RNA sequence: CGUGGAAGUCUGUUAGAGUUGGUGUCCUACAAUACCCUCUCGUGAUCUAUGUGUAGGGGUGAAAGGCCCAUCGAGUCCGGCA
RNA sequence: GCGAAAGCCAAGGCCUGUCGGGAGCAACCAACGUUAGGGAAUUCGGCAAGUUAGUCCCGUACCUUCGGAAGAAGGGAUGCC
RNA sequence: GGUCUUAAGGUAGCGUAGUACCUUGCCGCAUCAGUAGCGGCUUGCAUGAAUGGAUUAACCAGAGCUUCACUGUCCCAACGUUGGGCCCGGUGAACUGUACAUUCCAGUGCGGAGUCUGGAGACACCCAGGGGGAAGCGAAGACCCUAUGGA
RNA sequence: CGAGUGGCUUGCUACCUCGAUGUCGGUUCCCUCCAUCCUGCCCGUGCAGAAGCGGGCAAGGGUGAGGUUGUUCGCCUAUUAAAGGAGGUCGUGAGCUGGGUUUAGACCGUCGUGAGACAGGUCGGCUGCUAUCUACUGGGUGUGUAGGUGUCUGACAAGAACGACCGUAUAGUACGAGAGGAACUACGGUUGGUGGCCACUGGUGUACCGGUUGUUCGAGAGAGCACGUGCCGGGUAGCCACGCCACACGGGGUAAGAGCUGAACGCAUCUAAGCUCGAAACCCACUUGGAAAAGAGACACCGCCGAGGUCCCGCGUACAAGACGCGGUCGAUAGACUCGGGGUGUGCGCGUCGAGGUAACGAGACGUUAAGCCCACGAGCACUAACAGACCAA
């Protein structure tokens, strides 16, 4: 009666086709509990290494033992907090209201913007509280760029432009905590806002793979046996009945694969440190050296090296919170061999 | 049933010719089934180190021969992955018979043992000659 | 540990340990050095290895 | 034990003859029967060139209604014929 | 080398099995190489592929029309100086 | 049945057969499981003696089955190689074409509609793709019936 | 016995097609139905418990591997939570297969005087086409909204992004004479599916290094050919799976169902008004797309004689064209060089030894030599090349 069987790949992450920025760009912000704070960092794809840990786990047969856990290492050197948009909330969604902006740039930051000359931060800000007062305030985000200057692997010294959301206390409260990152210079760390052994969503665009077939594509198999050498190797068997009489957008066809963004989530943060604890010997392949501030994140993460990858603490965690891992070692063999 | 404690890529399938690491008068073991397994279409039904399979005896005693029988992978050719990262790897695929209550059917094993099966199959481990 | 072929150290969180028909363990530290012994070379005969020199 | 060297004898892409499978390639072809690999025979009822004979309800046929100039359960041409 | 066999190379012939240039050169296709562990589970069917292989030594069953079966099978050897 | 048709009334053998409807016959071998294969039984729908029966060593690009060995046939697919494929110069066909034509879901209709009806959707053009539909293209269907047709 | 629903079986009819709508089975890939096999929530019991039997809501997900047979069907085995059924031209041959049916060859049985036949059996026996339209998967160019850069919004759109099982504690506990034997909950793992990634294991690696057979360049050295590496051994980067990482809970509203308050009907009544609950199902949550959403969007800054863009040049985190991304001397973008990091496995030559041999000669051994050769990665380094310069644009 021809068996059952699962169909190939997903359709939940369509349409497949090529990212329209490069940089991620999160659709969602975790909940406003504790003290004020940004949701999120970013930083630039380094390369793999393992480490080797010590089980935090309290129901594990193994706490206390020694574990070896593999880990992306990604350079996250302080980024720039330049404004501070406030949205409104209106009868067709959220808009933008104003945004507030600062004096103080980064030198090369007139390579993505046309850098304000002439703005009034105080009749925005003004703006912004009127709102509030009417109870028309809706959130409160920072319109935040990367350095990609201080990563010397990186070939870019245009900044990465992109909006994260502040959450936490009373929209009174966060206001003046996001107009005071601001008002200084919008310099801040990793460590203001993650701390090691917790869990975060990583956002990233994939590594490319062009066009590829329905195998590599989505899954499906190859032709079988007697099939396979009729002049037929990767091409599926029908795009599909006589009726209906069109092909549907189900069916598994040929086109773009990677180049798409991906929001992995509950990923752990290893260590976050600075220096060259995590560098390989000859440089990680395909990227460089990395001596300054780093990220270790457990597994996987979405694009290759020197790919500009998202963060965000995570909005659905399955585990409580394990802080600062124990690092007993981190590999620093070469990745060639 | 309970964690091994290792990662393992079975390197059995359903109809594979595995050794008889006991003193019943089985030789040669071949795998049927596997214990709790589900596949999917066109999947070969997989088998590895630490599962409980049933097994049919090719080679042996003419008492032995025939017989439908419960076993336990032992050892296997494909490696597995221990908790500090280090591949593990046999020099055969092996498996122990075993009754309707996890006991060995034989009385002295040969040949040694990997010590997450000894973790699950206790009675088992209480039998074996080597644990690596 | 230590390679029980060539004797360099073996990096943590890397090799393979392959276990003979009697029990004997060999921890191997690459594919390089098991492929060698499955050639019935002896680590001391290799001038590249540690056991030699 | 040696000698002898028989054979519709064996192995053989010797030359040469043949054409089992791939239901591969081709299938507006290189080709109106092709290409490649695989396979069979290869001192004999063998293969082959040239010359010569048998002619259409007739030849020829180790017989498949096979073949008789891409034409065969009765060739081709023209005529009967509009 | 057993060889009018393969492979390589002379003599002789040719670059006219007669359109070129570009893209680490994607999908897909034709020919093909290598694939861990398992080993026919594939399929109407081992189709396709693969395994074996030359030479010498040892050894060789049932059956038989006594010719044969038979290179049965199985085991060992094989370079250079 | 314990002769009757129409002369005789199946002997040796072989037998569920390339012949056996029932049928995957029953028993056994073999496999975890065998409409297969082999042995035995065998009342044989409808075996059988030059319409030759039986048997058989040797031979076979003949049909079926089993074992050892081997392996990407499969689990389950990967990477690579050569020629294409894609872009550029040059050369340069053919198939096919009532018309209109951006369709989709339902309905209706000679009961199997891009074109009718109602809705839904739909900015134009171009590149690559695998072929769902045009009851796609190719051949005045060999099947079937019919013709006071042919051979 | 009576009343029906379906259009899966079979039959009937002869409406449609004979200037052809390609067969059965299978396969591959997609959507759906519910009359539900499992999974969730329930009611009854001849419901102690455990395991069941019957029923209700429910189509989210799952429903698998194999032996005979062309088989569909079915029989059989071992697993399983379960291994449900059905529609899509008995879905699917401009997709595959060609085993069966159903040409031409042949045999057997039966029938026939015979040619020859058989709704008997058997061996053999072919699979065309360069996509015009439409359809969808992906990729571009323009126009509309009406100068630019950057950041967003969210009408709508997709999702299974998750499904299921085993084990431990609960517990040898509740229940039961005993035998036997649960649950809530909390944990650990597995399986299927999904997305991504290559530190680790594994594969490849006609980059590279080594060994070695034949032959040719006189030997040596060093090379060519042996199908696109002669063969064997090792194998970096990259790409990969056989490797590794991630994939809730919770809210809201309901179905079946359990109830509350409550009348018609003084009582009673879960329902008629009202209300508290309650499914793996629905909605939100989460992931992906999405200013062409014609109400054609919002914000901030820059600019209208100049903001910005294009061409050009050096290159990839990108790539079939196009597109995308980065750098361009105020520079490390690419190459050379030198290190670092890696592959292979110890170079040529010379010296000692070497079974022997009068000597000639000599396979090989040792040393020099972690040697020699090589690198698709990294760093240093402006030496070389990113020069010169063109165009559009409110
Ligand atoms: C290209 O072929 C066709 O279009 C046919 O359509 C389906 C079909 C036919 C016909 O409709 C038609 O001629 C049936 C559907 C007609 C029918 O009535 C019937 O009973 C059957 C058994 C047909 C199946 C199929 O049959 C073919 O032979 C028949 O196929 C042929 O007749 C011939 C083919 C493929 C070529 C040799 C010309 C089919
Ligand atoms: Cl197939
Ligand atoms: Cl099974
Ligand atoms: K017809
Ligand atoms: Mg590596
Ligand atoms: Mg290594
Ligand atoms: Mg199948
Ligand atoms: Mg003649
Ligand atoms: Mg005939
Ligand atoms: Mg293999
Ligand atoms: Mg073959
Ligand atoms: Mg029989
Ligand atoms: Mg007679
Ligand atoms: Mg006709
Ligand atoms: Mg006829
Ligand atoms: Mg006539
Ligand atoms: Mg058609
Ligand atoms: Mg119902
Ligand atoms: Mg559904
Ligand atoms: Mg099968
Ligand atoms: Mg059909
Ligand atoms: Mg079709
Ligand atoms: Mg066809
Ligand atoms: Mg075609
Ligand atoms: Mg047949
Ligand atoms: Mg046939
Ligand atoms: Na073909
Ligand atoms: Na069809
Ligand atoms: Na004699
Ligand atoms: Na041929
Ligand atoms: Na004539
Ligand atoms: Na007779
Ligand atoms: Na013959
Ligand atoms: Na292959
Ligand atoms: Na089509
Ligand atoms: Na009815
Ligand atoms: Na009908
Ligand atoms: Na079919
Ligand atoms: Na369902
Ligand atoms: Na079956
Ligand atoms: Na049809
Ligand atoms: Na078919
Ligand atoms: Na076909
Ligand atoms: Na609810
Ligand atoms: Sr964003
Ligand atoms: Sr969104
Ligand atoms: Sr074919
Ligand atoms: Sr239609
Ligand atoms: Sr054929
Ligand atoms: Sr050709
Ligand atoms: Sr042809
Ligand atoms: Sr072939
Ligand atoms: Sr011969
Ligand atoms: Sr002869
Ligand atoms: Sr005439
Ligand atoms: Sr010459
Ligand atoms: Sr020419
Ligand atoms: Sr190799
Ligand atoms: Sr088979
Ligand atoms: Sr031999
Ligand atoms: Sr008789
Ligand atoms: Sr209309
Ligand atoms: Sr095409
Ligand atoms: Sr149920
Ligand atoms: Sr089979
Ligand atoms: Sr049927
Ligand atoms: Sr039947
Ligand atoms: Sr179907
Ligand atoms: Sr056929
Ligand atoms: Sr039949
Ligand atoms: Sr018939
Ligand atoms: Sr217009
Ligand atoms: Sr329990
Ligand atoms: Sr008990
Ligand atoms: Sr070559
Ligand atoms: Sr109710
Ligand atoms: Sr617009």
């Amino acid at each position: 009666p021809q068996p059952s069987r699962p169909r190939k790949g997903s359709l939940g992450f369509g349409p497949r086709k090529r990212s329209t920025s490069e940089t991620p760009r999160f659709n969602s912000w975790p909940s406003d509990d504790g003290q004020p704070g940004v949701q999120g960092f970013a930083g630039y794809k380094a390369g793999m290494t393992h480490v080797v840990l010590v089980n935090d786990e309290p129901n594990s047969p193994r706490e206390g033992m020694e574990e070896t856990v593999p880990v992306t290492v990604i350079e996250t050197p302080p980024m720039r907090a330049v404004a501070l948009r406030a949205y409104e909330d209106t009868p067709y969604g959220q808009r933008p209201l104003t945004e507030v902006w600062t004096d103080e740039f980064h030198s090369e930051l007139d390579r993505t913007l046309d850098v304000p000359e002439d703005h009034d931060p105080d009749a925005a800000e003004e703006q912004i509280r009127d709102a509030h007062e009417a109870g028309d305030l809706g959130d409160l985000r920072l319109i935040t760029h990367t350095v990609p200057d201080a990563v010397p692997s990186v070939p870019k010294k245009k900044p990465d432009v992109m909006e994260t959301r502040v959450g936490g206390g009373s929209v009174s409260d966060r206001l003046d905590h996001a107009l005071d990152i601001v008002e200084d210079g919008g310099e801040h760390a990793m460590n203001d806002i993650f701390r090691a052994g917790e869990y975060a969503d990583v956002a990233g665009v994939t590594k490319g793979k062009g066009t590829q077939g329905p195998v590599k594509r989505w899954g499906v198999q190859k032709r079988k046996g007697k099939h396979a050498r009729q002049g037929w190797r990767r091409r599926i068997g029908n795009l599909g009945p006589w009726n209906p009489s069109r092909v549907r957008s189900t069916v598994p066809q040929q086109g773009q694969t990677g180049y798409h963004q991906r929001t992995e989530l509950n990923k752990r943060l290893i260590d976050i440190g600075e220096g060259d604890e995590p560098t390989v010997d000859g440089g990680f392949v395909n990227y460089g050296e990395v001596d300054g501030p780093y990220t270790l994140v457990k597994g996987s993460v979405p694009g290759p090296d020197k790919r500009l990858v998202r963060f965000r603490p995570a909005v659905r965690p399955n585990d409580q919170p394990r802080l600062d891992p124990e690092v007993r070692y981190v590999s620093n063999e070469s990745n060639q061999g | 049933m309970e964690a091994l404690g290792a990662d393992v890529t079975q390197g059995l399938e359903k109809g594979s010719l595995i050794t008889c690491a006991d003193n019943t008068g089985a030789r040669e073991l071949k795998v049927i089934s596997v214990h709790g397994y589900s596949g999917t279409k066109n999947r070969h039904p997989k088998a590895g180190l630490g599962d409980k399979i049933t097994v049919s005896v090719t080679k042996g005693t003419p008492e032995m021969r025939r017989q439908v029988l419960e076993a336990v992978v032992v050892r296997q050719r494909k490696p597995i992955r221990r908790p500090d990262g280090t591949r593990v790897k046999f020099e055969d695929n092996a498996a122990v018979i075993v009754d309707e209550n996890e006991d060995p059917r034989g009385t002295e094993l040969k040949g040694p043992i990997a010590r997450e099966v000894a973790q699950r199959f206790g009675s088992v481990a209480s039998a074996a000659t080597m644990i690596v | 540990r230590e390679c029980d072929y060539c004797g360099t150290d073996i990096e943590p969180g890397t090799g393979t340990m392959f276990v003979h028909k009697d029990g004997a363990t060999t921890h191997f530290c690459s594919s390089k050095c098991e492929n060698n012994a499955d050639l019935g070379r002896e680590a001391r005969n290799l001038e590249w290895t540690d056991t030699a020199r």
